[PDB]
């Protein structure tokens, strides 16, 4: 009941820091090759 | 040449980042806030 | 019968799923051409 | 750059016995082994009469730390030279076949939890740090053949 | 590659088993051939090839769970289990093959590294049979679902495990050809097991 | 470039209506040397294992058959000089070898006639043809030119050599021949449904087994008649493996009695369709078979699909298979585990290959009749609404990018739900997250009396804690049963007998007196760590299995409830009884308290032994979705969700290049930016301008599905035969696994590792993975941009070689030119080689046997 | 090797991100660019149309 | 291992195969010039490298 809940919390983080990490890539790789 | 945008986004992952090795280091380190250690 | 049934429905329903999606986008976002 | 050294933490080691480093005691194999001999004999007689004092006492405040919590010894199963019992089916660690079929982490876990009927765990007894150096004592028991 | 395989031996029968029980060994709940022209010596023959516990076992019958499978609860009567050296060989024998040559080898002798060497002598007076039966149960070495010697509490029943102990006595001081034969069970047992 | 390219459509009617019957004929002819190759003198291998449980099913196939046979047709039979029945005489024969013989010789009879007549449809066509082009080796053999310069198959030749007299179908005047494949379509299906009769047909009076409500009351066994509900399997109705009489309809007497069923319906749909054919406009341009190729190959292709899918199921646990693992199944040498499982799990699989190779070879078909209506500019001008909805371009990037997105998501959710529970079940400390593992510790029963030392904090809630070690009054650590574990504390990893997470220190206790929901019967004090077990929920099969079959098992469901809830309550009690023994402090105090469990054993024990008989009832009950391998309740697990997300997100990573091919064989709005327009559906690049633009044509793209769905045909290759799917690193012999009844072979990487110990034990299954090893990594010398340096190191060699030819005189060696290999003809033999090579060693895994626990 | 190396859990860790980086040289090895450079593009107009 | 630093040391400018065609390597890493002659990628000193 609350360890789920601790559960969902851990994994959102990881989904935003990973998504958000390779998205970043993205960005970074774009400001190189050119804008 | 980074976005306003994009500085904030990496600002929230470096939020959940030091969230995190506060979490797996406090504990450990200082023997307090006993709900994350292991 | 039974499985088989829920099986074959699912795949469907995995078609069908998709197009409605498809659908709603298309309905929504008609006038704004994509260039 | 990246390793700045590198972070693999602190080692873990047995008990600290006044000026006398326990990690460092940890990785000097006259060190270890003369606290495994300890271990191993259940008493600090077997020990070179070269011991120091504080040794010698502290090696006794283990001991009798242990004996509170029915810890029994290995040699008076296994005896104080190998090559147990047959008996009680107590393992002969003299014997170089029963060397070459183990492998020194194989055997660590055999202690820890014990083998079938008779051979006692000693997850609960000692450390994990402390069975690392029996498994080095063992080793020094074989015979040739 | 397929049809040309070769003539099947007569003496591998096809004659049917019985068929394995949907109730589980370690139920509470109840607890756990014809004359036709050539039936009588088919039946007679798959009562010695064909292996009778060879096949997964049922989840609830696995060793770590059933009530009576751990090391230090499990019943090794020397008498059952050294009782019959066709048995052992045609269950041991199918379960070694399959589950265990992989990395002790096909003399089983030792394949992957440091692994055990049924056929040394100095390994077998040192081991009991409640000694092979924990290593069996718990795997050997520090790692995830055991060492480098693997687990094996989920996967086999404590039955199948009593045929690999026995059929393990039987690699003691052969040659570095393939597995135990028949013959090699019997002096085995005739040998006191 | 074109040696693949020699027959391509449209073709005339003749032709390709002789080449079905001639292969029909063929496959015929293959069906009945494999009826020879089931006979009993062989040994068992791949081809006749995955016929025999269906001529089990047949009746033609009898386990229970011992007597050897001396005369059964005309007086000749038991063995003699010349075979007596040629190559057949040396061995024993049974019954079931003279039945499976005289199939596979009805099936070469009737297999060469119809390659016969076949062969007369499609060479009398071109009026006649002379036997040595037919043959077409066989001008080589000298003195025999002669014979090799006669006609057949000629149209006015005495009735022996016949073709077709009028030349044509069209030219023949016999007015029931339809004229327009729309018009054909109705005769098509009254000859299928015709086809259902004489199937029927044959198993009631030939193979005798009559269709339901018509099935005898008495059948024949091997130990003697017997009523049919009490016959074993293939005898009668009862199911001898799970104990139970049959459904009638999952006998073969219930295919016998669908064979009427579909069988009159076929007809029924042909006889409208005679009268009142299909004339839409939107399908009057399928009349090229260029168009019908794809709608007929495309739909054949999710057939099989539905053949995988409905076979896998149907025949799981039926015993047809199951009969397998009891005969004494022995290839290469072995002994196979659960041999019924991998012969169903092949069939199954091979289906589901089929399936996408003709889905995706479907709609390639589909892109060339579409290019070349670009081509030759009547793309804009066609009528149908099945091009014209899917016209415009804007509508076309719009269904591509929302099955991107919906793709993307999918797939995301999955693979980092794999990911994360791969970190837990490792325990791997990240600096910011340390990850943790499952654990369970026994608190009831015999298993609650072990003694732990814990730490135990002061406050949880509040920061500026603090924790401390249990203790006695007088100070020494005190060990505390798990029985009296709570949530919070910490038991050291070295005591519970833990290395392998040295990261971390303690377990930490987060559920205590927790009963699996589907698992052992058991109460645990619980680490739930960062594993995930909530996420087999996140699954809506899940919750449909779980729904219908409570509603089938509601009150057993219920009395199973209740059953729990009276034991923990006892256990409970029991634990109050002991700990006032165990903190008594007075000899008398002791003794009394001692007395008191003492009266109240009996009934802990009638709780428990309750609960157990309650649970094992409930967990034999039918399966509705979910299965063991008896065919009985599971709940899903977190295996099933995953796999249900990774069949919408992997199949849509696989199909999208479809809708590519669909859509853009001509344009995509990267070409249509630039204006440039794909000439043909297979050319390679137009070169490294823009960046570089390699792998846009159609027949690229093709080859792009087919490896990308290599990843969801994977999956359902692990999930078939028993691994698990949800981690990389899961091991069967785990406490997770065990305390919730699961049985699995893996985990994605540890599946690998784990099978190949089966597969090491057999030199033949070891030699085809040495194999299938090198023909996949040499797809990377074709599909490397690199055949420039492969063609100009070629042109070195040739040069090299002919040198040494001037040098040492060798006529031969003095014009050679190695080949090599264009771009084109490069990524076809590499996709060839790369799926080949993948596929021969997934067979491996199904055939080293079947190792889930049953 | 293996299964000396799958007792090690900072060993396995390294043995899995090992197999990812690799097969991703795929990707940009294959005769390929052309493909991804015009679904790249189908990318982009979708998300500039959200 | 060691033929196509060779081709690096001797074919950085004209291989015999480009010099049967009079083609000139144009810079040390372009990645083809194809689908000409059935195509070319993989013949810049770069690629040599890889
Ligand atoms: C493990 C014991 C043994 C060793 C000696 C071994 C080693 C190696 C090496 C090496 C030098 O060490 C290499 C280089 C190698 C190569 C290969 N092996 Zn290999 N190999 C072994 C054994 C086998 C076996 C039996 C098999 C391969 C198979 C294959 C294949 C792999 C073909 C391929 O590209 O496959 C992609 C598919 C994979 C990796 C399977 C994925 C399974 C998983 C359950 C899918 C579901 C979950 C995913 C995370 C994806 C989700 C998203 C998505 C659905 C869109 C090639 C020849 C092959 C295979 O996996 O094919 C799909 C196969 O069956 N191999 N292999
Ligand atoms: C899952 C990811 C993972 C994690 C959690 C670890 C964690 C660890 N690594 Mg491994 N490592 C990894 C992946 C990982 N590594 C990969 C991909 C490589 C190939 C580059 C390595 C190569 C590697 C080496 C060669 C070593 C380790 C070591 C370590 C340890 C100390 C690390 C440290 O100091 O960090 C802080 C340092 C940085 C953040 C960079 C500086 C630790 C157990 C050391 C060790 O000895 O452990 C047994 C060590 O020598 N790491
Ligand atoms: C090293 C090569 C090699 C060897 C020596 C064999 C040997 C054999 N194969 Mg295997 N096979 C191999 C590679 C090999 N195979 C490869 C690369 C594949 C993948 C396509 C297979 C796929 C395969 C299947 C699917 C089958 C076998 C079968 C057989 C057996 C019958 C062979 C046969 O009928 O031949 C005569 C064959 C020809 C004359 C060619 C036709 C025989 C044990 C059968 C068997 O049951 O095995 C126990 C069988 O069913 N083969
Ligand atoms: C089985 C592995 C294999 C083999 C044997 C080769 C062979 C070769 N490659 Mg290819 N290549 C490979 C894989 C392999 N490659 C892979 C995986 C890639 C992608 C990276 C490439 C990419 C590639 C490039 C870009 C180039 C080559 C080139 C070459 C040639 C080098 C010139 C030479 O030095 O002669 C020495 C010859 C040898 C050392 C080979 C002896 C042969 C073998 C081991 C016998 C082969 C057995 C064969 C698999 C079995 C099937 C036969 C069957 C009948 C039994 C050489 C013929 C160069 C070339 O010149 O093209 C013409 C070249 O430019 N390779
Ligand atoms: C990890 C493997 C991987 C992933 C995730 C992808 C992803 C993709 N490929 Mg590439 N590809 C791969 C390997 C991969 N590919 C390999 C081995 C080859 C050789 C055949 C190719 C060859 C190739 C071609 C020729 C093409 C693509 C295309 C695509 C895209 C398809 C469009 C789409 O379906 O959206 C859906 C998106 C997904 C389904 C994936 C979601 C993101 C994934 C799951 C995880 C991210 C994982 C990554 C490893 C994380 C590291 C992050 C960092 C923070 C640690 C998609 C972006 C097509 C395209 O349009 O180009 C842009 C395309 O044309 N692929
Ligand atoms: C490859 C890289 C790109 C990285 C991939 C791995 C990334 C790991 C995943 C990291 C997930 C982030 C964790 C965030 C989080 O919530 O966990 C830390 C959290 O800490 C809580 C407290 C909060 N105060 C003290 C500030 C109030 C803290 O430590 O600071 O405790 C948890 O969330 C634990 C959850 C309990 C599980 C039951
Ligand atoms: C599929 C199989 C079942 C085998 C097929 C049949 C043959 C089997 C046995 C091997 C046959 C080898 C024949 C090779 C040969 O002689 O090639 C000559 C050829 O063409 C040149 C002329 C024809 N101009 C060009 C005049 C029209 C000719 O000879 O006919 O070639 C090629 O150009 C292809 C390359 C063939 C490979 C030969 C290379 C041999 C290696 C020698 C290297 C080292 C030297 C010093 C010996
Ligand atoms: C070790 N034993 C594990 C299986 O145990 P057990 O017996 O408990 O249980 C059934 C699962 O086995 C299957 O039955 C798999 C057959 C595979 C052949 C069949 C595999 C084919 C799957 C899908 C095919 C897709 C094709 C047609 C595109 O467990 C199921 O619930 C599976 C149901 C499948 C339905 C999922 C629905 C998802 C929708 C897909 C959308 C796709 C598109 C939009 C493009
Ligand atoms: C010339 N410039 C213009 C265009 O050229 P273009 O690309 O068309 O031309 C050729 C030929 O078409 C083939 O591609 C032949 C095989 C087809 C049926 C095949 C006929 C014979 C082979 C298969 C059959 C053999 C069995 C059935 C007897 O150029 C090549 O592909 C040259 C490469 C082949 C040279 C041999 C390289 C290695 C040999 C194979 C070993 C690899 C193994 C490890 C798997
Ligand atoms: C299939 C079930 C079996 C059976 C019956 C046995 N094994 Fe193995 N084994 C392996 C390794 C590396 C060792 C050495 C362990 C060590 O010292 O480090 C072993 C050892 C054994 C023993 C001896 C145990 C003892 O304590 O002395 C026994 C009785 C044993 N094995 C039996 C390796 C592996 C495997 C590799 C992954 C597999 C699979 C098996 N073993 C399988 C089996
Ligand atoms: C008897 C009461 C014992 C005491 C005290 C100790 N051990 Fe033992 N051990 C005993 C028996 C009967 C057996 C045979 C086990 C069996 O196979 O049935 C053993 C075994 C060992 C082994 C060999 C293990 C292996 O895997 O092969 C070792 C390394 C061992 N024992 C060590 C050991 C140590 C270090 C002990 C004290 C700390 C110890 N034993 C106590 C009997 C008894
Ligand atoms: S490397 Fe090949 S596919 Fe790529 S642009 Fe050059 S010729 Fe085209
Ligand atoms: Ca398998």
């Amino acid at each position: 009941m609350w360890n789920v809940v601790g559960q969902i919390i851990s994994v959102l983080c990881f989904f935003i820091l990973t998504v958000g990490t390779l998205f970043g890539i993205v960005y970074v790789s774009h400001l190189l090759s050119r804008g | 040449d980074i976005s306003k945008v994009a500085w904030a986004w990496f600002g929230v992952l470096l939020a959940i980042c030091l969230i995190g090795a506060f979490g797996n280091y406090v504990p450990k380190l200082f023997v307090k806030m006993l709900m994350f250690l292991n | 019968m039974t499985a088989i049934l829920l099986a074959c429905l699912f795949v469907l329903g995995g078609y069908a799923a998709l197009w409605g999606i498809i659908k709603f986008v298309v309905a929504n976002t008609k006038d704004i051409a994509a260039n | 750059v990246m390793a700045t050294g590198c972070f693999v933490g602190a080692r873990n080691a047995s008990e600290p016995r006044l000026g006398s480093s326990s990690i460092a005691a940890s990785r000097t194999a006259p060190a270890y082994l003369r606290e495994a001999q300890v271990l191993y004999e259940g008493s600090t007689d077997g020990l070179p009469k070269d011991t120091p004092a504080d040794e010698i006492a502290h090696y006794k405040a283990m001991l009798a730390e242990l004996q509170t919590r029915n810890y029994a010894a290995c040699a008076g199963c296994h005896q104080v030279n190998g090559g147990g019992n047959k008996a009680i089916n107590a393992t002969n660690f003299q014997d170089a076949g029963w060397q070459a079929n183990n492998s020194s982490p194989g055997m660590v876990t055999s202690i820890v939890n014990g083998k079938g009927k008779v051979m006692p765990a000693y997850k609960d007894k000692l450390t994990l740090q402390q069975i690392n150096y029996l498994v080095e004592y063992i080793r020094r028991f074989e015979k040739k053949r | 590659g397929g049809c040309f395989v070769g003539s099947r031996d007569p003496n591998e029968t096809r004659y049917p088993k019985a068929p394995m029980p949907l109730q589980n060994q370690t139920s509470t709940l109840k607890t756990a051939a014809q004359n036709t022209p050539g039936a009588r010596e088919a039946a007679a023959l798959r009562d010695r090839v064909t292996p009778l516990n060879l096949q997964q076992v049922n989840e609830q019958d696995v060793a770590g769970n059933d009530p009576l499978g751990s090391p230090a609860r499990v019943v090794l009567d020397e008498g059952e289990m050294y009782r019959d050296p066709v048995e052992i060989y045609r269950e041991g024998r199918a379960l070694f093959q399959n589950n265990c040559v992989g990395c002790h080898g096909h003399n089983g002798c030792g394949n992957v590294p440091r692994s055990t060497n049924f056929t040394d002598p100095g390994w077998q007076e040192n081991n009991s049979d409640g000694g092979i039966y924990s290593s069996i149960y718990n795997g050997k070495g520090i790692g995830n679902g055991g060492g480098a010697m693997p687990a094996y509490y989920n996967q086999l029943s404590p039955q199948q495990i009593r045929y690999l102990v026995a059929y393990l006595r039987a690699f003691k001081g052969r040659q570095c050809n393939g597995l135990p034969t028949l013959s090699d069970v019997e002096r085995m047992v005739a040998e006191r097991q | 470039k074109r040696w693949y390219q020699k027959l391509e459509l449209p073709m005339p009617p003749e032709r390709i209506f002789g080449a079905h019957m001639m292969l029909i004929g063929g496959l015929a002819c293959l069906i009945g040397t494999y009826f020879f190759a089931s006979m009993t003198m062989w040994n068992d291998g791949y081809v006749n294992l995955t016929l025999r449980p269906r001529l089990i099913s047949l009746g033609i196939y009898d386990p229970y058959d011992t007597e050897q046979i001396q005369r059964v047709w005309l007086p000749l039979i038991g063995e003699f000089s010349t075979s007596k029945l040629p190559f057949f005489g040396q061995y024993p024969l049974t019954m079931t070898d003279f039945r499976l013989f005289g199939w596979g010789c009805f099936h070469i009879g009737l297999g060469l006639w119809l390659v016969y007549a076949g062969a007369a449809h499609y060479y009398g066509a071109r009026g006649g043809a002379t036997i040595g082009e037919i043959f077409w080796l066989l001008p080589y053999v000298p003195g025999l030119k002669g014979l090799c310069q006669i006609k057949w198959f000629t149209p006015e030749g005495p009735w022996y050599k016949v073709g077709l007299p009028w030349g044509s179908f069209a030219n023949t005047p016999w007015p029931i021949l339809r004229r327009t494949y729309a018009d054909a379509l109705s005769p098509h299906t009254i000859y299928i449904g015709l086809l259902f009769f004489i199937w029927g047909f044959v198993l009631w009076f030939v193979l005798d087994k009559p269709p339901v409500p018509l099935q005898p009351a008495q059948v024949m066994t091997p130990n003697g008649l017997m009523p049919l509900e009490q016959a074993p399997f293939p005898y009668g109705w009862f199911d001898p493996y799970l104990n139970q009489v049959m459904h009638p309809m999952n006998t073969i007497n219930g295919e016998t009695t669908m064979c009427f069923v579909w069988g009159v319906l076929f007809v029924a749909l042909g006889a409208y369709w005679w009268y009142r054919p299909p004339r839409s406009i939107n399908i009057t341009h399928l009349e090229d078979t260029k168009a019908v190729f794809h709608v007929h190959l495309t739909a054949i292709g999710y057939v099989s699909f539905a053949l995988a899918i409905v076979g896998f199921l149907a025949l799981r646990n039926h015993p047809s298979y199951l009969m397998l693992n009891d005969m004494n199944v022995i290839i290469y040498g072995k002994k196979i585990v659960n041999p019924g499982r991998m012969i169903h799990n092949m069939i199954t699989f091979n289906h589901v290959q089929v399936g996408l190779l003709y889905v995706a070879a479907g709609v390639f078909h589909g892109g060339q009749y579409l290019h070349g209506l670009n081509i030759s500019g009547a793309y804009k001008q066609a009528r149908s609404k099945f091009i014209t909805w899917f016209q415009n371009p804007d509508l076309q990037t719009k269904i591509v990018g929302t099955t991107m997105f919906v793709s993307f998501v999918t797939v995301v959710f999955g693979y980092g739900m794999i990911c994360w529970n791969t970190g837990a079940e490792l325990d791997l400390n990240f600096g910011i997250y340390q990850f943790r593992s499952f654990r369970a510790i026994q608190m009831d029963g015999e298993a609650g009396n072990i003694g732990y030392r814990v730490f135990r904090p002061k406050n949880p809630w509040d920061p500026t804690a603090g924790g401390d070690w249990v203790k006695n009054p007088d100070g020494t650590a005190k060990l505390v049963k798990a029985r009296n574990l709570q949530v919070g504390d910490r038991i050291l990893n070295e005591e519970l007998g833990i290395g392998s997470s040295p990261t971390y220190s303690f377990t930490t206790i987060e559920e205590i007196n927790y009963k699996p929901e589907w698992g052992q019967p058991k109460l645990y004090a619980v680490q739930w760590g960062s594993w995930t077990h909530f996420l087999r929920k996140v699954n809506p099969l899940f919750w449909v299995d779980k729904g219908i079959w409570y509603l089938q098992n509601q009150k057993t469901f219920e009395a199973t409830r209740k059953a729990d809830e009276a034991y923990l309550a006892a256990h409970l009690k029991a634990v109050s009884l002991l700990n006032q023994i165990d903190d008594a402090q007075t000899e008398e105090a002791k003794q009394k308290a001692q007395a008191e469990l003492d009266k109240f054993r009996p009934e802990l024990e009638k709780a428990h032994a309750n609960m157990l008989e309650w649970n094992e009832r409930l967990a034999s009950t039918p399966a509705v979705l979910y299965s063991n391998l008896r065919d009985q309740h599971r709940d899903g697990e977190i295996n099933d969700a995953i796999f249900f997300w990774l069949m919408i997100g992997g199949w849509l990573f696989g199909f999208i290049p479809l809708l590519r091919i669909a859509f853009h064989n001509y344009q995509s709005p990267w070409y249509r930016d630039f204006e440039w327009r794909k000439q043909s559906p297979d050319f390679p690049c137009i070169g490294p301008v823009k960046g570089g633009t390699c792998g846009v044509s159609i027949q690229d793209q093709l080859w792009f599905c087919i490896l990308f769905s290599i990843k969801p045909l994977s999956a359902i290759a692990w999930y078939l035969d028993g691994g698990w799917i949800a981690t990389m690193m899961a091991r069967g012999n785990e406490a997770y696994y065990l305390t919730h009844n699961i049985s699995h072979t893996g985990g994605v990487f540890l599946y690998m590792w784990n099978e190949t110990t089966w597969i090491w034990t057999d030199n033949h299954l070891t030699a085809m993975l040495l194999l299938g090893h090198l023909i996949w990594f040499v797809s990377f010398a074709l599909w490397f941009k690199d055949r420039g340096s492969r063609a100009e190191g070629g042109d070195i060699q040739s040069r090299w070689v002919r040198l040494m030819g001037k040098r040492l005189g060798i006529k031969t060696l003095q014009e050679v030119r190695f080949p090599v290999s264009n771009l084109a003809t490069a990524k076809l033999w590499g996709t060839v080689f790369f799926y080949t090579g993948t596929f021969v060693l997934v067979f491996l895994y199904f055939a080293d046997g079947f190792f889930q626990n049953r």
